[PDB]
């Protein structure tokens, strides 16, 4: 099945940015300004 | 010479640069050693070894004691990809387990 | 009278519509311009005077203007415009994650890669030694 | 009928269909893609505002229905935190991945010379 190699590959792309972990969740500055555009229209 | 010469070294350089730089992609804040430790007995390990020095190179910006051009690297990515076969289609199976 | 004229862009004492204007126009406006155009200032539709009609305010019952700014229909309006601005967000960043989490399934080598490195290193072994 | 406009996912009081995609969206999204993008959701071709063809078509308590649009709306921000915090752990995903992939080439670049020395010894 191909949650064994999800789980290997996520875990270790955890652990990688394991430093970042505490950071919230980045909101792109596509969809930040694509909502400030809809807002000013 | 200061600009279309420079600017074409700019791509140039910018083209040894790892994926990740040139995507822009996102990279850690600091090179974790946790992650980085291996049993130094497989395949995996060495590659992990220098995936250390990618990561410093990015990161901290300590370049390595040698790089390889991208001429070389992409004939290396090649022999990966002539290798490789049977890589999992996205479904919505990997949606369920992905989401577990 | 509270009402502007599209055309004349002053406010109004004699509003008047007709079934193919939308804009309002003075009576003392409309009557001349039929005379000289004939014509529908904004949709140039032909005019006649049995099309115009008159607008009058205060009439029994009419309901007092809500000025406060609050409403119920107001806020279930810009309720609906969050709702859509969050969905057309929502979409975006799906469409987002669903070409991100494709390649990164395309690109999973790591198990192959591997494999030729394991070998690259048996033939380099022997190489090492066949010498 | 129900309807399910392909951008929200979600039934649609006033189902549309578009000409260069055929898939069925709700009038009022479509248009503020429209108005915003300029193209089709699905199929990325050109799309404008004429192009959408109309498909045809008791309450229970105002406390009751203000509640549902509470949970509602927790549910609908859960989705959009969520996508977020996935996005990220799959660009995460990609940059190790990635990060595996250069790092692979750069061994098989060092073995791939080392392996000369054989023939020069």
């Amino acid at each position: 099945a191909l949650l064994n190699q999800v789980f290997k590959s996520l875990k270790r792309a955890q652990d990688l940015f394991y430093h970042d972990y505490a950071q919230p969740p980045p909101m792109p500055e596509e969809n930040d300004s694509l909502i400030r555009s809809m807002k000013r229209k | 010479n200061k600009a279309k010469r420079n600017a074409e070294n700019r791509v140039r350089n910018m083209k040894m640069r790892s994926q990740v730089i040139q995507r822009s992609l996102p990279k850690p804040t600091k090179v974790n050693e946790q992650a980085t430790r291996a049993t130094n007995s497989s395949a995996d390990d060495m590659v992990k070894a220098e995936m250390s020095k990618l990561l410093a190179w990015d990161v901290d910006n300590k370049p390595p004691s040698v790089i390889y051009s991208r001429e070389e690297l992409d004939a290396a990515a090649d022999l990966i990809k002539q290798e490789a076969e049977s890589g999992p289609e996205l479904n919505s199976l990997m949606w369920k387990v992905v989401e577990q | 009278m509270s009402f502007v004229c599209g055309i004349s862009g002053e406010l109004t004492e004699d509003p008047v519509v007709s079934q193919v204007s939308g804009h309002i126009f003075d009576r003392r406006l409309i009557v001349k311009f039929i005379a000289e155009n004939g014509t529908d200032p904004i949709s140039h539709g032909e005019l006649s005077e049995d099309q115009l009609v008159s607008l009058k305010s205060g009439g029994t019952g009419s309901a007092p203007r809500n000025v406060s700014g609050t409403s119920i229909p107001s806020l279930l309006k810009m309720l609906q415009d969050e709702w859509d601005t969050v969905m057309l967000n929502s979409f975006s960043l799906r469409q987002q994650l669903q070409i991100a989490r494709q390649e990164l399934s395309h690109s999973l080598y790591q198990h192959d890669a591997a494999c030729r490195v394991i070998s690259r290193l048996s033939k380099e072994l022997t190489a090492a030694r066949e010498a």
